[PDB]
């Protein structure tokens, strides 16, 4: 009798391809990729995960919280990882102000880069010093205190001169010191209020459009006010005012001093942003529904099968599938073979 | 493979081969009987095991947003930003499928590997009687019919039990 | 290659070798006769075309400029993305040169495997009567010249035709 | 006799290199390279490639297109892929700009990034309401219309204060609405025109210096005009003038509004440019001449032929060599062997 | 007798990963990594490297030179590999500035990015018909020359108003013209002096703020003095002044001019830096000390042995070692196998 | 190796082996002898060796500072170049890893190859006489003690020094 070697013969639907044969049928193969489905978005598993900047501040936007809205004050838990939930951000109260005339809005998406968040406990300047005369400080119904009391942004002070003051003024300088704890950067909020022509006198006692300048880090920023005619009042408390105000922000790294230059209406900076460390940070949405392995911008939370996974790439963080063009599959068989006569 | 082209192995494959992807066949009187061998299929799923493991093994650093660049204000830096994310997903992907390329390779080409161990299997097996034929094949003095080749198959087989002499272990 | 080295094959190679890359030899009255199997050389051809077909299928994104960014105005971001095309070329040129090393790689040691493979090939035509070396070379009992090689190569050897006894096909 | 396996013996002179036994002769290669030669540029094949922004308007630069110049409307066909032929675009022909004052020349280069160019219909600002008393609107020899009439950049309006309103203004505001369709982005032109002390004081009865300030999506821009004592005179008409006109533009995004804080002199914002997708960019040359796979900065068109390529790596588009270090080998026979003892 | 094959069997406590069966003792390897030790830093072997700017500038540091400080005139060597030693680069004498107001601490940083580095042999502007009135150039103790005379930065020009000239003007406008070779870019070095109530009106003819506006390449910065209360003078002579100066740098690309608009107290631009080339840059300490093959931000001057290193990962320029996530190594023996029954 | 384990090739190891990493056992009435053979021995750490070469071969780009890009100014550029070093330093180390990977696979993989090549010297030297059983074994007609395996191993064992029959040699 006459023994051999030989292979099996069966079915082969799969095909996998090599170096030196080309696209080869085989018996079996191993998928080595998923293509995900889109879920809510989730907690990453093993860390914390921000939302909003401050959880417990109910009926405040991140953006009501940056600025120090009066009663949007409240614990900002740290976090290594932030959802950026929302690309353009709104206020939802307080005086009514121009934003698209600044960065302003990015201002709590810069926040929430950072690990690390907390607003400072002392004024970076003093309202009793400031260059351009004395001052009071201003409030306003529109910005309703922790004890219901007319107030105002707590990163601000609406400075209004006395009434041995009312008169206009050349472009003075304050510098903002930096005041912040080892290795923190410095956020540092202001901006200036302007009115119609009637209200600039009696608050200012100047009706001529103001001129600001802020410089940080060797970027310098150049505003000119406004006296009336302005857009309407949006993302505020709906109290109609007359004036507007603009809100800018200034970035002060470790020891790093800025300086404004303004004349009537400024707000000049009191409680400042210290924040540290780095929080990674990818588009998502609200609210954050479970735990998930991986975050991912295209498919939200999503959980760890297969090492690989087809379908959009996108920005993900966490314990996540590595994307590949091709569903890729690691052979698990043998080459076709025809039945032997 | 190529292998076994030049070589005059057997092209075809045996639909009978059911319990596994290797083994041996045995032609005679009977007919054709067909076994397979279970450790050379064994040894064959291990490796690709080990394989997937390995494939399975690889980490790449998360893409996030960078932390300075606000919308709106930093568009261009954004951009470039998109297309550095988008070069790091195309090269890794290239790269893995390279990976994956190579281990199918390795695992199609095993096949004729495995058929050549066979051959030294079954050749102790057989005894100094049988005849080495070269393109896989022995010929035998006695009859091996289905209850001999399983026996072949799982080791088991005697050349005493046909009283042709042995190579003793 | 290393094998041959440690196996004994011969080292050197047969300029009347023409018609393809790996053949046979045959030493005897007549002198040395040399053929070229046709067999062996295709399989190794195709092996290293697929090969190309493969290196040839990769495909990688294009890179073009930022379409934001402005020249003289973003003079800095602009160098990143110089700096960002640089690696991408750098990082995708060593990974061709990875799988272009490992494909020589196999196309080299592959030699040693279409001789060890035209072994078979050689010792099924030559019958049961001739003697297996162990250096690739079979010592025979009938005089080989280049007639009778070009019949080997052409696989149409037939034992019986010196009246020696052949392994029955 | 003695039958054995053997190895053909050639010459061999080429090299490749392994891993386990380092360069080898062989006695065949299969070249993966070329290196490519310098060609003019083409056509992407299956693409329609722009040039010139706008193929029609005969005479005419594309930053002349891309001010309104007169003569130079006409339609601007989108496309995937872009040639940018002009690092430093130049106009030629209408009013005497002072170009690098500005961002002005590479305006046309930001345009061709969008797939889609059209210019606004409508105006963006109402002359006979904008700020700033009562205008007419200005025109000048230097900027003949199509029938050879006085006229202007399209995308402007020289508004001057008419004769009961020759006096100076404090800086005042303007919002530049955004008219754009979905998605779009709006690309705003806008300038002042300054001229010696005479003429700025019969065209706006004020020949001090005048002062503009631009802020759009968190870009400020500020500009003081000059008076009299100009550089002389490129890239325009070639009819003497006394005055010059500094030019800019502002990137609105979807649904953006920006602010334009002007005096006397202003160019306001009339006809818009509406820009939406995103083109494939690379340097090169006109004109485009016939087909090629691929289009490459160094090289111009070129066809694929090998799989890779060696030379001078740069940008490139469509079906395309990637480039390698170095002049790679495929191995197509056998590696070197003396001739047998 | 029976003759077998073998292969040995020996003490197997090293382990190597392999594709079909996993981690493996083997009897011997080859290892390819190191983790570096921390060293001085030095010179990159067959390249010069630069540290700081002008080496025989005795006692001055490399923003002193890059402002012109008065006896810290010298070579400034080419470089092809430069170590940046100061993240924050700070001045030891002459007038007391405001750093922190502009972005000119980065100056020399911005320097040795090139490879060429050269003062222009001529000034930019001649003070004796630059626009503002004519002018006497003023110096100080405070910046003694090399004969100890009265002095100032080389790079600017203390302009001040004859006695006859002590007036206010409005915002006039200087053109800085391109005055380095093909291919060089121009560092234009400009600012201004400011001091208190009393000396402003003696030096100028006016205590009223002062406003400044540059703009080259697209990028416009805004100014405005400060009159008294300055921050207290450091990083100076130490000799006491009353006024402060404010110094920013403006890069002109080739053949382009800038502007800088100003009126009274200006630093107008004397010397100019003439720069070509790229110089290879890392963060570094000085003196460098021997040479080394690899210079690394974090372990300083490496020599290469292994081909790979772990440990951590930063910028490095030279012959060096590639970075890897784990200590691989290569196997030289056998895997591991029981001693024989 | 998976050969080896099929083919029923000795799963163990031989201590008495110093000399090489590969080589040949007698067995007969003097026990067991053991000696290496040297060729199998070089030939697998040349290979070794050029791997080694190979791998040290690999060039990759400096990464450096950016040199307009101005600390403080250009914060948010400088994030980016951060990231592209990152993401470079990550990439590369990966393709180095697969790399050494497919290295040391080739390595551990040879060795079954190696025996398979050190049956071809053995078998010629041994002669006609010699009996082949498939497990990398071959029995013989004469006795073979140290100094006979000694003799192989250095590739001067002649079989007419028992009277046996030989291939004769070219
Ligand atoms: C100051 C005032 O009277 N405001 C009320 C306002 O009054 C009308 C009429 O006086 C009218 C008469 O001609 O003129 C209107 O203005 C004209 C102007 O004459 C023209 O020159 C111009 O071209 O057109 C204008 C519009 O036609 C003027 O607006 O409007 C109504 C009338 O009853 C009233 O709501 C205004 O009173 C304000 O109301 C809000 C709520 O809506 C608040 O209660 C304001 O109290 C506060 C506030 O909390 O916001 C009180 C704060 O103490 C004060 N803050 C500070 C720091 O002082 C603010 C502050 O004045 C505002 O921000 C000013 O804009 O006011 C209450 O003043
Ligand atoms: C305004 C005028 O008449 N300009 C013409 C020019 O006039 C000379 C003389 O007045 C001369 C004697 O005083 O002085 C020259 O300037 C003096 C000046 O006194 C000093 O301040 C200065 O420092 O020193 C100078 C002397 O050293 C002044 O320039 O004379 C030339 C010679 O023929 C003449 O071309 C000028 O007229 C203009 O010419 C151009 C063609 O070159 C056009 O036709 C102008 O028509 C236009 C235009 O089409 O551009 C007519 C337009 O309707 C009008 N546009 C608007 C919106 O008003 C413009 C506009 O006035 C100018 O562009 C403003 O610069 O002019 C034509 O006016
Ligand atoms: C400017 C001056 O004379 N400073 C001297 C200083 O003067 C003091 C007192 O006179 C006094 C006046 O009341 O108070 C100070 O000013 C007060 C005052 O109430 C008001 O004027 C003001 O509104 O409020 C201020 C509140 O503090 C006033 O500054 O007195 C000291 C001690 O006596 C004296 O040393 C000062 O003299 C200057 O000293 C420096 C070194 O300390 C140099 O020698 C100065 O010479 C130079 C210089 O080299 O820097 C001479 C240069 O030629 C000259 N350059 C030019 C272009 O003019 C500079 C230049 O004036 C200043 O540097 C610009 O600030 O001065 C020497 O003047
Ligand atoms: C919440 O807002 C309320 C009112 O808006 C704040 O209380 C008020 O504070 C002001 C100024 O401190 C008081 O006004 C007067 O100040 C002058 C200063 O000279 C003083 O002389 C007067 O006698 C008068 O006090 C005002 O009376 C006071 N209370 C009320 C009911 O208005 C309150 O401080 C805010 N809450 C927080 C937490 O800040
Ligand atoms: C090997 O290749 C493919 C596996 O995808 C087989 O071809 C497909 O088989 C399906 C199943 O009936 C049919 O739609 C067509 O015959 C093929 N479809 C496509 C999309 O290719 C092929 O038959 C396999 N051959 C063997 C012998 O198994
Ligand atoms: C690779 O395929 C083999 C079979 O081809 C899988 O092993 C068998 O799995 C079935 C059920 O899944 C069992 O009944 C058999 O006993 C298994 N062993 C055999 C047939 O020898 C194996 O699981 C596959 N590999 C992976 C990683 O999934
Ligand atoms: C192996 O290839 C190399 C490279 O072509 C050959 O060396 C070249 O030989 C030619 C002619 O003898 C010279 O002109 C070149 O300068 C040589 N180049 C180098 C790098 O040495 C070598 O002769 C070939 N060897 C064999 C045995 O064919
Ligand atoms: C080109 O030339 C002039 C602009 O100087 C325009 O002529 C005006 O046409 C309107 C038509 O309603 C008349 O009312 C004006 O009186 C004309 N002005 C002058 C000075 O002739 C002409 O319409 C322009 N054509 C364009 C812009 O297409
Ligand atoms: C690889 O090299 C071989 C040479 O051995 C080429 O084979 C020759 O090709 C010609 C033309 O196609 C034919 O006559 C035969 O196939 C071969 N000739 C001889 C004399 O052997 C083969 O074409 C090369 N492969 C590639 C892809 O270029
Ligand atoms: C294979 O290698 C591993 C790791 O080198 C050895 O395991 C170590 O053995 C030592 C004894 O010298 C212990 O101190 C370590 O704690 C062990 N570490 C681990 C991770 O196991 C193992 O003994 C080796 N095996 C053989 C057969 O040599
Ligand atoms: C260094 O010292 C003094 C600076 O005061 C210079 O010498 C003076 O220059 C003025 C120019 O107005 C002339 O009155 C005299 O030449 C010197 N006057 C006094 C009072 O010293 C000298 O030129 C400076 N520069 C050098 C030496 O290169
Ligand atoms: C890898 O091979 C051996 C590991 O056993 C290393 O040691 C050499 O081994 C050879 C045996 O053929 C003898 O020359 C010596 O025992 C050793 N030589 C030296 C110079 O040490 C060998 O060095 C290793 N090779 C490399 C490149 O690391
Ligand atoms: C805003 O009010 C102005 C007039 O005050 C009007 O023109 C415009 O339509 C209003 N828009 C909105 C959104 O209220
Ligand atoms: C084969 O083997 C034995 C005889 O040697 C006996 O079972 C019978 O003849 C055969 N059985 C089968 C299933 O072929
Ligand atoms: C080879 O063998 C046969 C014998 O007839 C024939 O082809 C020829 O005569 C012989 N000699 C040669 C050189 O072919």
């Amino acid at each position: 009798d006459r023994i051999c070697t030989g292979i099996t013969s069966s079915n082969s639907p799969h095909v996998v391809k090599t170096a030196t044969q080309g696209e080869v049928n085989v018996t079996g193969v191993i998928p080595l990729t998923t293509t995900p489905t889109r879920s809510h978005f989730a907690n990453l598993k093993g860390t914390q995960t921000r939302g909003k900047l401050c959880p417990n501040c109910f009926n405040c936007t991140d953006l009501d919280v940056a600025l120090g809205r009066p009663k949007c004050m409240g614990n900002i838990p740290s976090a290594k990882v932030s959802i950026l939930h929302e690309v353009k951000p709104v206020t939802s109260g307080c005086y009514p102000i121009m934003h698209d005339r600044t960065k302003i809005r990015q201002l709590p998406n810069l926040l929430r880069g950072y690990e690390n968040i907390r607003l400072s406990t002392s004024n970076v300047i003093n309202t009793e010093t400031a260059p351009g005369g004395p001052y009071k400080v201003g409030t306003s119904g529109s910005c309703p205190n922790v004890t219901n009391g007319n107030g105002f942004f707590n990163t601000m002070a609406w400075v209004i001169p006395k009434d041995n003051n009312k008169i206009a003024i050349n472009p003075v300088t304050v510098e903002v010191p930096y005041i912040c704890s080892e290795g923190e950067d410095q956020i540092t909020v202001w901006g200036f209020h302007s009115d119609d022509k009637t209200q600039m006198e009696r608050l200012y006692g100047d009706s001529n459009p103001q001129k600001f300048t802020s410089s940080a880090n060797g970027v310098t920023t150049h505003y000119v006010s406004q006296i009336g005619g302005f857009p309407n009042q949006t993302e505020d408390e709906g109290l109609k005012q007359s004036g507007r105000i603009v809100v800018d922000y200034m970035v002060q790294k470790p020891g790093k001093t800025g300086t404004i230059v303004y004349q009537r209406g400024i707000l000049l900076p009191q409680k400042v942003w210290c924040a540290s460390g780095r929080s990674k940070v990818i588009k998502g949405s609200l609210p954050l529904i479970g735990e998930a392995d991986c975050l991912h911008e295209k498919y939200g939370g999503l959980n760890k099968s297969k090492p690989y996974y087809t379908g959009e790439h996108a920005k993900a963080i966490g314990n996540c599938p590595i994307w590949v063009k091709t569903p890729l599959k690691l052979a698990n068989g043998t080459k076709y073979r025809p039945p032997a006569k | 493979g190529f292998f076994g082209a030049i070589a005059g192995f057997l092209e075809g494959g045996w639909e009978g081969m059911i319990a596994g992807w290797h083994g041996y066949t045995s032609h005679g009187a009977h007919g054709v009987a067909v076994a397979a061998d279970l450790k050379s299929t064994q040894e064959a799923i291990n490796k690709i095991t080990k394989n997937l493991n390995s494939l399975s093994e690889l980490e790449v650093k998360n893409l996030q947003r960078l932390s300075g660049a606000m919308n709106e204000l930093h568009d261009e830096i954004l951009e470039l930003d998109e297309k550095v994310d988008d070069l790091r997903a195309d090269t890794i992907s290239s790269q893995i499928e390279l990976a994956v390329l190579l281990s199918n390779e390795g695992i199609i080409n095993s096949e004729d590997e495995h058929l050549l161990a066979l051959e030294r299997k079954l050749k102790k097996m057989l005894g100094p009687s049988a005849v080495e034929i070269g393109n896989g094949c022995f010929e035998t003095k006695h009859k091996c019919n289905q209850t001999c080749l399983d026996r072949i198959a799982a080791g088991t087989f005697n050349a005493g039990d046909f009283s042709l002499p042995t190579f003793d272990s």
